[PDB]
């Protein structure tokens, strides 16, 4: 029984979303790759390089025109005629457009693909631009976070495969299932927020009792993600549980909303 | 075409030009070109970083306390190491000393990363250069079990297991959806493993893909998440509470028990799966002890890492030794100073950046990151590079040099430095490893040697995790719980103008961040990262970097199939996002 | 002394009396006494439950919606099954129909419990009756590997693994701190496994001790926690949300993915570790196919379980069949009706309770739990019992009968009922198992057969987990998300007076809860639990229960070492807290 | 080096606390038994039965008099001269008293040993009585819950072994580390409580969004435990996360505080 073809491309990025994907606990990334999808192109993992890789790319997007899913990590830079990110001697944006043209739908993994992330932070030297400002004629599901949670990535994949449809999304294109609520609306330190019980300086008595991180700059009140519920790395922790406020990493523009240590 | 001599090589761009773009099974974007002569031997090699983001520019004007979070996103593969170098640099600038538990926990974070990064590189990135996956379909499961059982105590070795792995591969391939295996180099004559070893290796590839997810649970406990854990200037945010009310809100005995469980499993996997597989690769590929030497018999560099005395970055503290060797003189390991303007310098005469004078090198405190895409006459156009012009600017990677010398960094470099400084564990380990392979010591200075050193380092790091965990537990037994110093958290406490250097050994090699603070904000932030060294383009003297050198003089069996190029490049674990930042 | 005949046995209490108090490797508190003749053959057996709590009394006056939570605490080993029987009973009384997903999730909860309970019993409770742990120290690791690999595809079989396990055991006992192994029966002549099979089994004991914790993660997803998950009258509390805002607050795709991962792992462990070990015990202990028959060739009982059609408890719905066989007539599987006052009755003439007429049995809707500790003419005294008097009251366990017949319940019973009703999967599994051992079908009616059936049921339940999971996902794909019916949640909606029966097959056998509600409160709540059947004392006719019958006629090699008694008792997986409640 | 001797006895109980212990994820119960302690008597797990088990009990409490830790699960009944729970033909209380006399300290596992639990709920037919009302001359650490969290049980054990001392306790004898805060003070649904966002009937829209269970009878506001932070079964869930209110199962008398579905 054939598996759905997937093409995974990489613009300007740090590769954290790929790393997050391989951290998936259930299903294991191994079983996603072997049993759920056909990951037919991916520079990080594929055997072929160079001309052999370019042949795989061309063959898959032609053979499966209109039927593959495009996963995108990172983003295209518009500066220097696109040559801040070069793919087979040409601007990455050309490869992005070719891959997008044949896709049935696009998954924009991470804050880079969704919004811009760190390379788009002031002063955006490369004119890094999110996927939906370049590709304007295709369904784009945004899965933001730096990176998104591993088991969120894999749940989104299994939803699409099992239900044979894209997830329902909010007005920004984020899946409602994992992005419908704020971190602060499911945070286990909310009792302390409500009581005025705050960490005031690192490793103070409050910190040692797990008090709220709002005065340390937590951006949980304005950030939509699943970190406080689903949690990270097979439910082991999340930023706030280990004592650091949320940075706001799933939100557009989070790098430029003031210091991480300044209050919401 | 031209020819010139440098570092014992004859750099000759006559003959057929081969291009490999993209390089795959790396992090980020790289292009490589070579020329080969009539004997299909490489006579010219060109390393090109094909991405840039500009973190050094973005960091200007940030609060120094926030810098770690931005620079962490230089790279998600070596996640955490740039945060560590950042907090070190900002603390060095301001004059902050962290409590011992914070230092120990930082050391745990770094050793966890070494374990993870080295393991995933061995299997997921480099492994398919050495293991012919499709050939595993021809293996006898019983002979595979016998092979595995001769190499290791690892439990997972039954004939039925290897049959089940083989059958899963067979079903995966049978419909033509070969995925990551499509259009590979399978059957190339340089694949030397027998079918049983290919099936064993492939089974282990899958086991490592599963297992690696567990290692980073240590980062989740202390840092919240992986990738991209959290840190603070002044220590770590993971406050500890073992025996007081509200320990549920902190690092408590249950959290520590989780960490210990992961450490034990990590050491077990590395010692019984990765280490025997590395040695087996060595046994079946001995000629690669003589290929890809490059700069590893000439010039190698380590800054050192893992300060065991908190806030002491000197030789008596660093558990991973620093030093430099030049001119092939391994009897004189030289001290490195990251403030000395005559030591680390970066050149851009062959890179896409502007300096006021491109014939001189700039120490990072005088660094400039002014991007300038100017490829000259490629065959093609500015948006269609058919052939890079290595006589002019050809990369987004700057060219670092040490006292004007081109250096190799990374596991092999570190191993050589420690060995020649007379580190007893390193000397004993290396000697026993080369003895087991019936190879001379010089065999480590090679593409095979890079792989062997990486495995050795994974084992070392897994051991150090336990050592650091035990040191933390000793402190807790003595009632020393502190994880952060906050006396200089507030900007009003800082010097109006100050500068600092943060350094460490990332999985790929020597890492430094140079920061200047003025008026409470970052005035300058310059990074020189391990792959910047290794993947470096040329300098005003024409000297070549580690990758270019390692590729020189290499025979290719089949020019159109760049397996030998991939093998040597992958042996360095290229991280191109790191290199360019 | 006296002698009398019942059920084909001669019950004779002359001769030497042996006492085993405590019975260990069970749940709860049991005492067993036997008499043995000159030939060391058991001629009398006495089953005594040595605890009582009184849940049937405690439930009076409670809100029926709370009952499940109280009765769940009948037992932590069969955790969940009393909650299930409770919500069934209360729904039956009030007239509540649950949504399909609630029924499917409940079926998943039950199948999960079967897998867990059967696995842990096999290794942690019964295993040391069959495996000589100390004899594992004499095994050859290579021969252990070869044996394991001859029996299974399970991966964990290397000679180095078995050596490591053996060295862990050697270190454990080296300081003379033998722990749970101290003063065991090691070296008894009835231990028949070779050293290599002992080491294989001991390795697996440790693997199962580790792995069992994972199975119950399915309970944690749907029920919050294990032990003692949560339930509701009307369905389950675990609301589902796959594709809407706020799925982070509900059973979502990530939670379902976790469940699927556990199902696969559970089936793999059962099929490749437990099943081959059960067969290996069979191969080396064939004489035990003729020992411990008891009631299993006479009278067996199943209520049935796992309704596949929601709210339909009939024969066309229950995936695990119900029925009764009496008089050894397996050609006549009889239907069971739990409301019929002439079918299930409990007697207390030999138990520590008061009835108005102790010579008759009471159906549970007429049940009475009026505790009366009266051991009568014991050897010793009422607070220092040297010998119970089985001619009068001798247990906290009531004596259930079906149409006046003494029945065996549990895995062997169910297997016999399903086989003789013609269930294809049961017939195929049993025929293949008995073929593999070269034993006749009658060999299942035995102590060895109880163990084989338990392993069969673990494999059956692991397969059913996947079936139920897939049914749930099919509903979700069709937009059917409902998990609770609440139209009769409020007490004002209930009948002023009503009664109900909740029944299922717990791991140990047929379970029923009979409840009467009046004026919004529990008026009566009577439980008859599987070990109540099996561990039953005698009735007014002197008829013996399943444990006493199974022990009759057993040869003992060494009277002072009760290994044969333990083997037979443990084969039923006694749960004494269940039995007495 | 020798491991610390532990004697584990069982009164009236359901055996949930033993089951909880073997669910421990870190350290595994296997490693606790093999490497951390010497579990020298335990009716649930030990090979010996009857006279052989009685010889173990005698031998250990004599050889290691003053030096073993006694773990108690369940409780003694005072009714019927103690013969609601019979061990070796005598009241269980006699075994408890003999074991307690030689112990250096006692761990009362679970609500049964700590307070009484279900058998002590009205009308307490057996006169079940918690350990500290019988044993009045020994340190008793109460670890309540029905059962306590697996990794709480193992963390307490590792604490004692590692630090060579009893955990610090509150005024009720419960370890401060895990019992110092209320469920409701670290509950991830607290945002909803503070907003007046409540489940009103099972499987309503509120339930499907993870709203607060206060109106469904959640006893989290008056219950001290680690369920909302440490969570259950290697962090997988806890009662509230899976949609049922807290029953209050770590608190004395929780069965007789009204219906589980009546508000706190
Ligand atoms: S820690 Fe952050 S998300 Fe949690 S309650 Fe406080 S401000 Fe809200
Ligand atoms: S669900 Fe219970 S513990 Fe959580 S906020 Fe609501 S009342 Fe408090
Ligand atoms: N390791 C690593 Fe990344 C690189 N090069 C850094 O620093
Ligand atoms: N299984 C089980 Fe427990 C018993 N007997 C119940 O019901
Ligand atoms: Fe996951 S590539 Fe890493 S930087 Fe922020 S999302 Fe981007
Ligand atoms: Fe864990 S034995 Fe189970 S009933 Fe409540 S604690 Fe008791
Ligand atoms: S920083 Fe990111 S990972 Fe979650 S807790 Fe905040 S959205
Ligand atoms: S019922 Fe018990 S298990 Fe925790 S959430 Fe409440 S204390
Ligand atoms: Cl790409
Ligand atoms: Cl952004
Ligand atoms: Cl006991
Ligand atoms: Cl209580
Ligand atoms: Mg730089
Ligand atoms: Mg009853
Ligand atoms: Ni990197
Ligand atoms: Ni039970």
């Amino acid at each position: 029984k054939p598996r759905i073809p997937v093409v995974w491309i990489h613009g300007l990025e740090c590769t954290c979303c790929t790393e997050s994907f391989i951290r998936s606990a259930h299903p294991l990334a191994k079983d996603v790759i072997l049993s759920l999808i056909s990951l037919d192109y991916d520079d990080t993992l594929m055997a072929a390089a160079g001309t052999q890789a370019e042949e795989v790319f061309e063959d898959i997007i032609t053979q499966y025109n209109g039927k593959y899913i495009l996963a995108v990590e990172g983003n295209p830079p518009l500066g220097e005629q696109g040559m801040f990110c070069i793919s087979s001697g040409r601007p990455f944006i050309e490869k992005l457009k070719r891959a997008a043209a044949g896709a049935s739908a696009i998954i924009a993994w991470g804050t880079c693909a969704s919004w811009g992330c760190v390379q788009a932070a002031r002063p955006n030297p490369t004119q890094a631009t999110p996927i939906d400002k370049v590709i304007t004629d295709k369904p784009i599901i945004k899965v933001p976070g730096c990176p998104p949670i591993p088991d969120v990535m894999s749940a989104i994949i299994t939803y699409m495969v099992t239900f044979d449809r894209l997830p329902d999304v909010d007005r920004m294109g984020r899946p409602l299932m994992f992005y419908g609520q704020r971190i602060h609306d499911k945070c286990y330190r909310r009792a302390h927020f409500d009581a005025g019980e705050f960490v005031q300086s690192w490793d103070d008595d409050a910190a040692r009792k797990g008090y709220c991180l709002y005065k340390m700059g937590c951006k949980g009140p304005t950030t939509y993600n699943a970190c406080s519920s689903t949690r990270w790395n097979d439910g082991v922790s999340f930023p706030i549980q280990s004592g650091h406020g949320c940075l706001g990493c799933a939100e557009n523009g989070f790098w430029d909303r003031g210091s991480f240590y300044s209050r919401v | 075409s031209t020819q010139y001599e440098t570092q014992g090589y004859t750099i000759n761009n006559a003959g057929r030009r081969l291009v490999v773009d993209p390089i795959t099974r790396i992090e980020g974007h790289m292009r490589c070109e070579v020329n080969i002569n009539d004997q299909n031997v490489i006579t010219n090699a060109v390393s090109c970083g094909t991405m840039f983001r500009g973190l050094e520019i973005i960091l200007q004007g940030r609060d120094p306390r926030d810098a770690w979070a931005f620079v962490e996103r230089i790279c998600g593969v070596c996640t955490g190491v740039h945060a560590l170098a950042s907090v070190y640099a900002i603390e060095d600038a301001i004059g902050i000393k962290v409590p011992d538990n914070a230092n120990i926990i930082r050391n745990i974070m770094l050793a966890t990363l070494w374990c993870h990064a080295h393991l995933v590189h061995f299997y997921q990135l480099a492994g398919m250069d050495w293991i012919d996956v499709l050939d595993a379909l021809k293996a006898d499961p019983r002979k595979t079990s016998e092979l595995a059982q001769s190499l290791s105590s690892w439990p997972k070795s039954s004939p039925g297991y290897f049959f089940d792995v083989q059958n899963r591969l067979k079903k995966f391939v049978e419909g033509g959806q070969l995925g990551i295996f499509r259009n590979g180099y399978w059957g190339h004559p340089q694949y030397k493993l027998p079918p049983e070893a290919n099936l064993m290796g492939f089974a282990h590839y899958l086991e490592a893909l599963d297992f690696q997810r567990e290692i980073v649970k240590i980062h989740a406990v202390f840092g919240g998440k992986n990738p991209h854990p959290n840190w603070i200037v002044g220590g770590m945010p993971c406050a500890i509470n073992i025996d007081e009310s509200g320990a549920v809100g902190a690092v408590n005995m249950e959290r520590l028990n989780l960490v210990q469980s992961i450490i034990t499993r990590t050491a077990d996997f590395i010692n019984n799966v990765m280490i025997p597989d590395a040695l087996a690769i060595g046994q079946f590929n001995k000629p690669w002890s003589e290929i890809g030497t490059g700069l590893s018999d000439k010039c190698v560099l380590s800054y050192g890492a893992f300060p065991d005395i908190a806030n002491d970055f000197g030789e008596k503290s660093l558990l991973m030794p620093g030093g430099a060797v030049i001119n092939g003189d391994f009897n004189n390991v030289l001290p490195v100073d990251l403030v000395d303007p005559q030591q680390v310098q970066e050149f851009v005469d062959h890179a896409w950046y502007r300096y006021p004078n491109d014939q001189v090198g700039r120490h990072p405190f005088d660094g400039i990151t002014d991007p300038w895409y100017n490829p000259g006459d490629v065959k093609g156009s500015d948006t269609n590079i058919q052939q890079l012009n290595e006589q002019e600017r050809y990369s987004w990677i700057k060219a670092p040099r040490w006292r004007g010398n081109a250096m190799e960094v990374g596991p092999l470099a570190r191993t050589l430095i420690a060995y020649h400084k007379g580190d007893a564990a390193t000397v004993e380990s290396v000697d026993r490893m080369m003895s087991a392979l019936n190879l001379p010591l010089s065999g480590i200075q090679s593409t095979l040697g890079r792989i062997l050193c990486r495995a050795h380092e994974a084992q070392w790091a897994a051991g150090k995790l336990q050592y650091f965990f035990d040191k933390l537990m000793t402190n807790l037994k003595n009632g020393n719980l502190a994880t952060a110093s906050t006396e200089k958290w507030e900007p009003a406490t800082w010097p109006t103008e100050c500068r600092g250097v943060g350094f460490t050994e990332a999985p790929r090699g020597a890492l430094g961040h140079w920061a200047a603070i003025r008026d409470g904000k970052i005035d300058l932030y310059q990074c020189v990262v391990p792959t910047t060294w290794n993947a470096s383009p040329r300098d005003p003297k024409g000297q070549i970097g580690a990758y270019e050198a390692a590729l020189m003089n290499t025979k290719m069996a089949i020019p159109e199939q760049p397996l030998e190029i991939l093998r040597t490049l992958h042996s360095f674990d290229p991280c191109l996002a790191c290199s360019t930042h």
